[PDB]
């Protein structure tokens, strides 16, 4: 009856559009509409297969990296090249620190203003705010004299008159449930969080030449020259340089980021009850550490019914359960042809229709995994790697939720994993394993060159004549990626990508079934129609990346 | 006191360009944004979302007409009547047009912004072009790279600030002290290169030794930038060359996304 | 009556030997003498005057910038040449943000382990250590959180075994006064130092071209080519760089360092009643901002009979009252030539003896100022800015003093500034006022460079015959220093330093009085001969450096 | 868990090189020591003074014989019996050949150390002397400069500990990977000479933007070094020659302190 519109829909990346229909102040359908194109797969065609990587890595800057990783993987997979360890670890390392930047960021700088209003923040107590997080976290940086630089801040800010990027926010909503106390803490959390994601890019930098958009790619390896005794190149003091940025990242990880996702969660447990946005959940495997593009740290998965007992592992990039299943449609995206495609087989020819909310109404389309809606991301990673009974995982998802009992004297059940919060949950496990994969792939790579292995690059042999197909996975921040190249007589005939915000953003689908935005949103109530908070946190629990959902 | 107002619109992009001021280290986003200037509108980072969001901007651009900097982030697109990139229900440059009526300066950051950059290769699906080919009669400072370092970016705001005026710029309206000189008329590989001392493989005896990167398809010979000197990210000796990786001339219209990574510079076929 | 000998002393710079009676418990007479020559003014005899300030900057690498900077004032003084205004301000803020490193090195680095014990900190409650300070600072570093971090660092270093620098320190000495908390409190501060101090070489870095030992100036200005539309020279993105790491330095020294100072003072109450050196005074006025090497930030002068109503102001580094009284003695010296010698006809020939108590007995030369001992470093310069009603000195040490009355319900006179202690408060007075003289300067230079000003450098002209003297003041860390230069027939025919702490550690004088370090000692009581910790504490409170000493 | 201990002695020394440690950012000096070695002996940071940290020279000596790192900073005086360097009343020569007998591995640093340096210049009044040459019969290891990058000093210490074997050196006994190239064979400003472009004096038109310094005494193409990509200090962008100032040859033995700062590359004086 009552429909409402959010366009844009800022703190994300890129162009959304979020419609919803509103019946008795709760949300009874949505439409999700990714509103901005460049046509990134029909750009890369007619190329060497070599020079896919640096076109397709800006498909997006937010999740840069991803794209570029997942590239040369599709064309090694097209000629089965096996990538030199050497080079793995180097993508390891570079994968898991930008992963790190992207979910803080995402965490404070994307999500937090959601949830913390920096109005209440100026009536807090500062001494009451540290005296709070006594016992409850050994963070260094919580102390009275610290939250009053922050409120000052803050203070300075609004006198000033010019709030900027802060102006007009959702100051004073009745959905904002934190005490003055606990949104000043928040605010000097966002604040400290900028320090930390800096320094995970500087790990990131000094392997990829550069951030955003690295450049030390190539299909068979890295661009990275390892020679302990050479002059201009990854030797020892460089290594050394990696691992000074590669110390600085868990503490606040662990100490603040840990300890603010479970604080939310205990001021706003309802938001365990709401926003499940599928009951089938599929993940990759990552962090390859062989010599055969195996051996991955992270198993990955599938799981259909919201039962973990039903969990396939997939455990391989060449899987052909996870290949074969994968199709989209773009019976209500502006494309023109309709029907369901295998992406070695998809097309992308646009057909721009305007929005509608019967047909075509979004520019991302919609994938399906044997012709199932499955939510991507790292709360379907976190279901893979509790159902594989990875006993890490366990002991992070725990430790969140000890801290929430301590706070509550309640506790938090895997049937409440399904859920905002738990997304936003499984995102903060991510993070905090990722610390490991950084220090025991750094370890690897410095004693592998004691072995007397400075490999990183094998020559791809790319024939002249004939048709060969790859496909290259990997575990972004946002959940599973794949690229798909088809080569022919030496070029690209093909280019196909299926991006976890396709998954996650995409329209209904060939069956008309709604996709996770749409599907969570369901059942949100509605404070205000013209400021629809409650929408907005759903929707940015999943992270949204519309640059990566459309290319 | 006041700080000077900033307007950054989003056509085709991918967001690189924002991201790069969370690298920057002078200022560092948290003392640009809080110190430095007023970043009155920006669809990352702002607070406010939908309908309340458009009221900031519309209200950032009556009430700060003829002072804010206009910044522009991403390709253009012509195609079909502008269809391509829709913001609150209008096509981007509509948005970007009525922006620039106001401005005191107009900046494209990024090579897409700048001349079309990544999302014009190709076969060029969407018809994207610069923003200074949608606004002809405006003064446009470029700023290319994807992305360009973020500092490349701040001086030239700063220059603005601190002076009242832009910085110099060459006859592509970009600023001369990043700009001005091709990166092989500034790199430290240059003496490689001049001996005859070239990598020719990834992980060869020469590449191992940080030797030229020319026959790699190093684009630095056509490609005007300060990679080799300001470099990125502040650590020191960071950019894609001093990595192991010939620059690829993602600054220079007709050579990024053009050429192929392993196309020699002298090649144009 | 014992006699004792320290060798080496350390947390100094360089070779310092110093030996003491002692007679009922307290030092009665006393002897410092530097161990080690190089004989720096005759390696840069016959040379061109414009090598030498790369030469002699190498006399000490602790007070780098220094040496340089004199040795190219006194060629500029013989050569008669104005100093383009621009070339004042990086020569300022070099030498203002290289002082800054140094105290904040000297106070914690060097000194800080004379009055605090490491071992009592592993008693301390941090919580407690924490809660102390509420009030007295408003630094965002002081949590129990942080302490705790900090003395579980202390207490894995003891339980290893190997407790390397802290090995065998004066743990548990009867003179170690520190309650376990303030303990904690001082070796937090020591380990915040270091990235505090490392801020301020970035400053010196980016206009020097790097640190030790700065390669930018020139006889006739500086090196730095200034072009705001430059590509790899110092243009506006640059001097960003600069003054972003000038802005980090101001906190920790006004909230941290000043803050200590007093901490110190309020635990030791009656080293402001021992340690006075001299009853004369010396300061040079420091940094220049004319065109005509004059309009000094920083006045000098000369105070006499311990009273600052006869302080007579030296305003220029041409003063012939200032250069006619300055001589140096050997008497007591191992060198040949004993009679007071105005330095430019000093000469340096060695003649070393040995060990004499009523002979040669140091490396050092006793200097002297029309005949009178006299003390130099930041105490003399503290003194005379007082003198001379400074209000920014008189503000900072009533700061000092009020944090001081806030822990102790006692206050500091003037009186008492003559003192182990007072020498420690001037010289964190002066590395207060610095951080405005680095803003003003920065700030001169935009200025400047705004008015179309981008003169960096004067080329000199060297006469090919005739003589020329030149002396270069420079008011150093460890207070005044001087470099005397004659030009003969176009090179250099006698170079003679007298520096700061040849002043101060000089041996006695042609009529065998002792020196300011000599002098200071006598009275002091003496706990265990055999760890003799309190004349330890007094001889650094002067900043010791024996490569500057002897050269 | 122990740590890899290290001994450190100071000779005719202007503590430069002890100094760089400060700045280092990888180990930072406050990880150096805590985590990364057992610094047993400096008397420049020793809490311990006079007789007490004499007592932990010779304790740490009998502990760890056959184990230490020996440090050597300063030139050594051999004129006159050794009297120009004497601590706690023994010529430093001394306390250096006792230190050697037991030494793991023995490191120069500086130029001082490593050839005479700036104390051996001129008439050379004290007899000053590297290293090698008071100890013949060892194999030492030289990290010259005045004072090196403190990388090229940690990251050698690095590969002794995490490889159990020193780095590769050159002819000289010094780390390729800092000293293997001429700065001149690695130089940023290399186009410019190659095209004649020079800067004839500070503050000229050349000079501004950032010709060659050749002309200006530049002892680049006479010097071993990493100065042009390693760089100083970690900011980026730091050395002498991107500050406007030619090399000296600090690194050299009979360039640096030997020829004037204008005297040019191969002219002898
Ligand atoms: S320039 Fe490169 S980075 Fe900046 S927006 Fe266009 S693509 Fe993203
Ligand atoms: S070709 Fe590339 S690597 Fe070689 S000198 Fe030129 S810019 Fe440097
Ligand atoms: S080398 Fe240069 S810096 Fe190191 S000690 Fe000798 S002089 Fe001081
Ligand atoms: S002479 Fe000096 S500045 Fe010129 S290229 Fe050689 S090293 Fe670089
Ligand atoms: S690819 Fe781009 S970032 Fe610089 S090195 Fe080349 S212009
Ligand atoms: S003087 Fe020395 S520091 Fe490097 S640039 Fe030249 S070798
Ligand atoms: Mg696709
Ligand atoms: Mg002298
Ligand atoms: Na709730
Ligand atoms: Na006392």
């Amino acid at each position: 009856s009552q429909r409402i519109t959010i366009d844009p829909v800022t703190r994300i990346e890129g162009h959304l559009r979020i419609d919803c229909e509103i019946e008795n102040g709760v949300v009874s359908k949505a439409w999700a509409s990714g509103t901005m194109w460049r046509g990134m797969e029909e750009i890369v065609k007619n190329r060497d297969p070599r020079d896919a990587w640096m076109i397709v890595q800006r498909i997006c800057g937010v999740c840069t990296t991803t794209h570029a990783i997942s590239s040369v993987r599709a064309a090694e997979s097209a000629l089965n090249i096996d990538v030199p360890v050497n080079a793995q670890y180097i993508r390891n390392i570079i994968l898991a620190a930008h992963t790190t930047h992207d979910h803080i960021v995402h965490f404070y700088q994307l999500s937090a203003l959601d949830w913390v209003d920096i109005t209440s923040a100026l009536k807090a107590d500062p001494a009451k705010a540290s005296a709070m997080l006594n016992g409850v976290s050994t963070w260094h940086l919580n102390s009275a004299e610290e939250f009053t630089k922050v409120q000052n801040k803050i203070k300075d800010l609004v006198a000033s008159g010019q709030l900027g990027i802060f102006a007009n926010g959702c100051w004073g909503h009745p959905a904002m449930q934190l005490p003055p106390e606990v949104n000043l803490i928040a605010v000097a959390h966002y604040l400290q969080a900028l320090e930390c994601q800096r320094d995970a890019n500087r790990v990131v930098a000094l392997l990829g030449g550069k951030t955003p958009h690295i450049q030390n790619l190539a299909v068979g390896g890295v661009a990275n020259p390892i020679n302990l005794d050479g002059l201009g190149v990854l030797n020892l003091e460089r290594l050394m340089y990696i691992k000074s940025f590669i110390d600085k990242l868990s503490d606040f990880v662990e100490q603040v980021y840990k300890v603010d996702t479970a604080v939310i969660a205990a001021f706003y447990p309802e938001w365990l009850e709401r926003g499940q946005g599928a009951v089938n959940y599929l993940s990759a495997p990552e962090f390859p550490t062989d010599g055969k593009n195996g051996s991955f740290l992270f198993p990955g998965g599938y799981i259909t019914d919201a039962d973990l007992s039903t969990y396939r592992p997939i455990t391989s990039h060449s899987d052909e359960y996870l290949i074969k299943g994968i199709q989209e449609s773009a019976k209500h995206a502006w494309y023109k042809d309709e029907a369901p495609q295998a992406p070695w087989e998809g097309t992308t020819v646009p057909d721009y229709t305007g929005w509608s909310d019967d047909g075509k109404y979004s520019w991302v389309k919609a994938p399906t995994f044997y012709g199932k809606t499955v939510e991507v991301g790292p709360l379907a990673n976190m279901l893979c790697k509790l159902a594989a009974k990875r006993e890490s995982t366990h002991a992070k998802l725990n430790e969140i939720v000890a801290i929430y009992t301590k706070l509550t004297g309640k506790t938090i059940e895997v049937a409440q994993l399904h859920s905002t919060l738990g997304r936003i949950i499984g995102r903060t496990v991510h993070c905090c394993e990722l610390q490991n994969v950084l220090q025991d792939q750094y370890n690897a790579l410095i004693v592998n060159i004691g072995k007397g292995d400075h490999t990183t690059f094998v020559k791809p042999d790319i024939p002249a004549t004939g048709e060969f197909k790859g496909v290259g996975f990997l575990e972004a921040p946002r959940g599973m990626l794949s690229h798909w190249m088809v080569i022919k007589d030496g070029i690209i005939s093909n280019y196909q990508a299926v991006v976890p915000s396709t998954w996650n953003s995409g329209p209904r689908n060939f069956n008309d079934e709604v996709g996770p935005y749409e599907r969570s949103l369901v059942g949100t109530p509605i404070a205000d129609p013209n400021k629809p908070l409650e929408v907005v946190r759903t929707i940015h629990s999943f992270d949204p990346c519309m640059s990566c959902a459309v290319h | 006191p006041q700080r000077p107002p900033v307007i950054w619109i989003g056509a085709q992009e991918c967001t690189g360009c924002t991201e790069s001021l969370l690298r920057a280290t002078h200022p560092t986003v948290e003392n640009l944004v809080l110190e430095t200037i007023s970043l009155e509108y920006h669809e990352v980072l702002s607070a406010a979302f939908g309908h309340q969001v458009e009221e900031n901007k519309h209200n950032a651009l009556e009430k700060y007409k003829g002072q804010y900097v206009l910044v522009v982030d991403g390709s253009i697109p012509l195609k079909d009547n502008g269809i391509y990139c829709m913001v609150a229900g209008e096509p981007i440059v509509d948005h970007i047009r009525r922006a620039a009526e106001g401005a005191a300066a107009i900046i494209a950051i990024g090579s897409c912004a700048a001349w079309g950059g990544v999302a014009a290769a190709g076969v060029n699906p969407t018809g994207a072009v610069g923003l200074q080919e949608v606004l002809p009669g405006k003064t446009i400072i470029n700023i290319p790279g994807c992305p360009p370092n973020p500092h490349n970016f701040l001086a030239t705001v700063a220059h603005i600030i601190t002076y009242g005026k832009p910085p110099k710029l060459d006859a592509k309206n970009r600023p001369t002290f990043a700009y001005g000189r091709l990166i092989h008329e500034h790199c430290e590989r240059r003496p490689h290169f001049d001996a005859g001392r070239f990598a020719k493989e990834f992980g060869d005896e020469g590449h191992r030794e940080g030797w030229c990167l020319y026959h790699l398809g190093c684009k630095g010979p056509e490609t005007y930038g300060n990679c080799s000197t300001l470099q990125f990210c502040d650590v020191g000796g960071v950019w894609p060359v001093a990595i192991g990786h010939p620059c690829y001339g993602c600054n220079e219209e007709g050579i990024g996304f053009h050429k192929g990574i392993h196309q020699l510079a002298h090649v144009e076929n």
